RNA sequence: AAAACUUUCAGCAACGGAUCUCUUGGCUCUCGCAUCGAUGAAGAACGCAGCGAAAUGCGAUACGUAAUGUGAAUUG
RNA sequence: GCGAAACCACAGCCUGGGGAACGGGCCAGGCAA
RNA sequence: UUGAGAAGCUCAGACGAGUAGGCAGGCGUGGAGGUUUGUGACGAAGCCUUGGGCGUGAGCCUGGGUCGAACAGCCUCUAGUGCAGAUCUUGGUGGAAGUAGC
RNA sequence: UUUCAAUGGCCCGUCUUGAAACACGGACCAAGGAGUCUAGCAUCUAUGCGAGUGUUUGGGUGAUGAAAACCCAUCCGCGAAGGUGGGAACGCCCUUGUGGCGUGCACCAUCGAAGAGCAUAGCUGUUGGGACCCGAAAGAUGGUGAACCAUCUAGUAGCUGGUUCCUGCCGAAGUUUCCGGAUAGCAGAAACUCAGAUCAGUUUUAUGUGUAAAAUGAGAGUU
RNA sequence: AGCUAAAUAUUGGCGAGAGACCGAUAGCGAACAAGUAGAGUGAUCGAAAGAUGAAAAGAACUUUGAAAAGAGAGUUAAAUAGUACGUGAAAUUGCUGAAAGGGAAGCAUUGGAAAUCAGUCUUACCUGGGUGAGAUCAGUAGUCUCUCGAGACUAUGCA
């Protein structure tokens, strides 16, 4: 798997710095969208509470006890292995350094200047939401927030009724090491999400079970991914035994795997890709003159007609048979 | 891709070794007003790219040459305005009315 | 390939005229001895999938085209390249702002609006 | 009868998309049986040790060359055998005890992909299948 | 055959209170805390407002007084 | 003048035959105002 | 020749009753995370209407009239999710009937 | 759309009955209204890891809901305790094709004596739990003035009545046989091996109606 | 013979924070006068019942009527919000218009008739010239962001 060395770190003037970050093994592993989603399906369930009716309280009388009462043992919680979580979190992490994953799943983004997006230690030393909105407007990454400015409707339904009122889309996610003001600085900007590398969490790297959240790294957190994640040989230092996963190809781009030599070398010839219809109507060999002569290299010349006749006929009628003829 | 920008027709294209840089994703040119000479533009652009690939983009000119055409045609005759209708004067106007 | 159909009349639910808690869509009848489940004379028919219209004319308006549901004037601008074979049909909610600026839009585009004259009202 | 995968891993609809395209434009029988076995179920494809393939190579007259050990499915090592032998595999998956064990003492581990593009045809390639009762 | 009467469909007016929207209510889970009475509790009854229908509040110091605040309203 | 409850798939000429009742609907009939 | 949603496009032939039952794809309701930089006082939801359409169908989109504050398409999550019956529960309403009658 | 003209069409559901006959249930409209929630077991599939496997008892931690996420110590559970031929796949050819020479997986025959789980999620099945919904006199405890009340109670059912949207495909059996059942059979669902192989509610030929060996067709057989 | 913290329980009491919970036949029996009216000698049992509007601006006044109420008239964005008050469905009833109407009706096909909607569009294309233009064009001059030339422009001339 070969792709993209090294990552430039953006200072917050906006202009690039000469330092650069070889990209982390774990921004190579498999990008499984039915892992992620079936994993988020399930960890989603885990913040739930339990509701019920009172038990003291048949199902079609007017005040009678509904069908089945709602009971509060109910499954809520949902478990999955760990290496089935670091798995969908490892790929929706590798999901995020892909920029159409990210365009695909609605983040404007269209200007950003480098995917994966890295600025440096100094963003998080901030302490005014001036200097965050500041900064985001000079890697051009306010669109997004400006974006889910403009997308916070009222919630459809019973919900608003719940403490549920209001809704809108999610922003960049700013994934720090050090806490120092960057939390505080960036956490009132509609929809921008501040986690630690250490606590990445996969409502947040794969919100609605879709992969690709628009990420905005710094040096020291970035710096912290080959150690929080490991690579596919050697280990996570933080993670104990972990290795990332090993997929089932190497070269994920089928279109070069069959499009190449070391196969188009050896196949056999190549069909039309529409083959066109043939006989598309029965055309009758009696009716049709002209199908008779395809079917028929001998109408040309038949003559049916012959005179076979007219040359002395010999009358032939044996006498005795003649007499047994007429007899009777 | 080709899509208009104010009036002018612009070729936009990428490259995969300009993939991972949004900001300079889209390399652009303009085509000129001329169509055959927008046609030779594309092909000398867009050159040893899938047929399929160039074929879609002589189309797309094609088709936003007849929206601008569409446009200026238009602009020329004098159409009608659509003033549009508000149900709360309407409905006051037909109570006020009755009234009187 | 012209907009033909199989047939023009709705299939209605049976004994749905006699009632008025029984409603009109359609609905299997599962009665062991009904005898119009058995196809009998005089009878009414049943949704087979032997009544499909053409695959090439499904979802196809008597005039040809395939209604498209455009919301925003947005939607109206991606019906550039199929305008021979689409029409922009105007959702219900949008309000006579938006959609004068749908019609204008989609005039100059040259692709076909269904609802183009709903709550509207031309002035000369 | 099975003509598209139960599965839902993205690969595994690459790889079949890249052996659905060679067995039908090449005249080998190993791209035909490749193509089946992607679809079997997780049960009918069995995990086979690491030293049932070094028997299989090595068995009888040995003379192993540097055929190609080939089959869907894992290949999970063996503990109880000190001495792996060299090996050329490719298989669907590894474990990483096994992947090791093969890279340390020998030859390379492979994806179906590698083989692929090495022996389009399964030019001098052993398929193999674990012991299916289990 | 028209009217009357009977019937269907449409307009209009009654009738009814579904639907839709919400909502100072219910239910559910978590969380913190330890406090009734012979110094008369819980409960009940009778009273009491510038006028209360329920309803709360209050006890002949009655829809409460003292004291500490807030600082100009109660409101049919 | 004040005013129910029961009941209610829907109806309501028979003649015969209609095989399983068939008459309360089906076919031959008349009647049918 | 552009016809790689390879889950696509294309070609050919035969076939089509159905209970019990087995399999598959869908339509619809409430709410949930994502999304449409979605719709809405220039009128949301709802409602009626012999307006126009779409689908074999479940259903859907739209015009007009009322209406007045919310709502929806798409991908997944989820369940107190789809009615003609149950001498079904509740409310409403008729014929019977201006009858029995008082 | 209303209406007319000609042709038509016995009230729906249930139950009954081969079928009906039936007997039921239905005055009308709206709303409510019935395989659900859970523990156990087995199966199929999907995923992660794989001689392993399982973070969530608990501890660490989580400044932007902190009941989430993230991390792992000591246990623990469940696992772990040779030849012959037929064979999948491949190579070498070489009169090529045909085939041979081989190497021979899974497995099966034969002679014989190189572990595949664990965990999560789903589906269908089954056993419990109020257990699809509705309906049988209760009984018991404790009270009130034989009667009556309140709870235990979601007491008991083989039975009764009901059990809600669409389309597509396949679709029986309706009964042998032993004996309420285990079989079978029919229908499927999977796994296999073959069409150069077997077959047939088949027909001939002929040997003594059966049996055995030609045509007519169809790929046939297993678990 | 005796005591003893913390770890643990908690459908009650004093408060608190939330919810993929119910949304007025639901959720508590009670969103309100809720264990309230009311029923029962009694123990016990026990409901129905939410929404005018931003503001009451809740209809002065004139008139008819014994009044109740009606008609004028007023307020309002709206009275198709008038306190029988949000939307106002179905059943159901009255009036009017229409057609039809020999013991049923009913629906289905095929039309007809009456009544009514569907949708209308030569217009554009090409070619010819003239006239003025502009620019992505200058045998041209500058700035800006990118990567020479690719864009956005500012002059200047219109070949």
């Amino acid at each position: 798997a070969a792709a993209r060395p090294t990552v430039s770190i953006y200072n917050k003037d906006g202009s690039v710095s000469s330092e650069t970050l070889a990209l982390p093994f774990v921004f190579k592993a498999p990008i499984r969208p039915d892992l992620v989603r079936s994993v988020h399906t399930a960890v989603a369930k885990n913040k739930r509470q339990p509701y019920a009716v009172s038990e003291k309280a048949g199902n079609m009388c007017r005040s009678g006890r509904m069908f089945a009462p709602t009971k509060t043992w109910r499954k809520w919680h949902v478990k999955v292995n760990q290496n089935e979580k670091r798995y969908a979190i490892a790929s929706a992490v590798a999901a995020s350094g892909v920029p159409s994953l990210l365009l695909a799943r609605g983040h404007r983004i269209e200007e950003i200047p480098e995917v994966p997006l890295v600025v440096d230690d100094a963003v998080q030393s901030f302490q005014k939401t001036k200097e965050a909105v500041a900064l985001l407007k000079e890697i051009k990454a306010y669109r997004d927030v400006i974006k889910v400015a403009n997308s916070r409707k009222l919630r459809a339904g019973k919900g608003k009724l719940r403490n549920r009122r209001h809704v809108q889309r999610r922003g960049p996610l700013v994934v720090f090491n050090e806490d120092t003001g960057i939390v505080k600085a960036f956490r009132n900007i509609p929809g921008v999400e501040i986690v630690n590398v250490r606590r990445l969490n996969l409502l947040q790297l794969a919100p609605g079970g879709h992969l690709g959240r628009f990420v905005i790294w710094t040096k020291s957190a970035f710096g912290l991914l080959d150690s929080v994640f490991g690579s596919t040989t050697e280990v996570a230092q933080l993670k104990k035994n972990y290795f990332l996963p090993e997929n089932i190809i190497s070269n994920a781009d089928v279109t070069r795997l069959i499009n190449s030599d070391e196969i188009q070398s050896i196949v056999k010839a190549a069909g039309p890709s529409r083959v066109k219809r043939a006989h598309v109507q029965k055309k009758n060999p009696l009716k049709n003159k002209a199908v008779l002569s395809r079917l028929n290299p001998y109408a040309k010349a038949y003559k049916a007609n012959v005179k076979i006749n007219s040359e002395k006929t010999p009358k032939a009628a044996g006498e005795k048979f003649l007499s047994v003829l007429h007899e009777n | 891709t080709v899509r208009e920008d104010n009036g002018k027709l612009y070729l936009y294209m990428k490259t995969i070794e300009r993939a991972h840089f949004p900001s300079k994703l889209w390399q652009r040119i303009k085509l000129s007003k001329n169509y055959a000479k927008a046609l030779e533009q594309i092909d000398q652009q867009l050159l040893y790219w899938p047929g399929r690939q160039i074929h879609r983009c002589k189309q797309r000119l094609t088709r936003l040459t007849q929206y601008l055409l569409k446009a200026r045609r238009l602009a020329l005759k004098h159409q009608p305005a659509l003033i549009p209708i508000k149900p709360k004067q309407a409905h006051r106007e037909a109570s006020r009315e009755r009234k009187a | 390939v012209n907009i033909i159909k199989k047939r023009t009349k709705p299939f209605k639910r049976h004994q749905s005229d006699r009632f008025k808690r029984v409603g009109e869509s359609w609905r299997k009848p599962r009665g062991i001895d009904s005898c119009v489940r058995r196809r009998f004379r005089g009878t009414i028919s049943m949704p087979k999938i032997g009544y499909g219209n053409n695959k090439k004319t499904r979802y196809c308006m008597p005039n040809g085209l395939k209604a498209f549901l455009v919301r925003n004037v947005s939607d109206v601008e991606l019906l550039l390249m199929h305008n021979k074979t689409y029409a922009a049909e105007i959702a219900g909610n949008v309000s006579a702002r938006k959609r004068v600026e749908i019609v204008e839009k989609a005039r100059a585009l040259g692709v076909k609006v269904t609802n183009a004259g709903a709550k509207v009202r031309s002035q000369e | 009868q099975r003509s598209k995968p139960a599965s839902e891993n993205v690969y595994l609809k690459l790889l079949v998309k890249l052996y659905r395209f060679l067995a039908r434009r090449t005249d080998s029988r190993f791209n035909k049986a490749i193509l089946k076995r992607l679809f079997q179920s997780k049960t009918n494809r069995p995990p086979i040790s690491i030293s049932k393939i070094a028997a299989l190579t090595s068995r009888k007259s040995a003379s192993s060359q540097n055929k190609t050990t080939v089959v869907v499915g894992t290949v999970t090592d063996d503990e109880r055998m000190l001495t792996v032998p060299k090996l050329s595999i490719a298989a669907l998956r590894f474990t990483k005890s096994a992947r090791a064990r093969i890279l340390k003492a020998g030859g390379e581990v492979l994806t179906l992909d590698q083989l692929a593009l090495r022996a389009p045809t399964g030019s001098n390639t052993v398929l193999v299948r674990g012991k299916k009762h289990a």
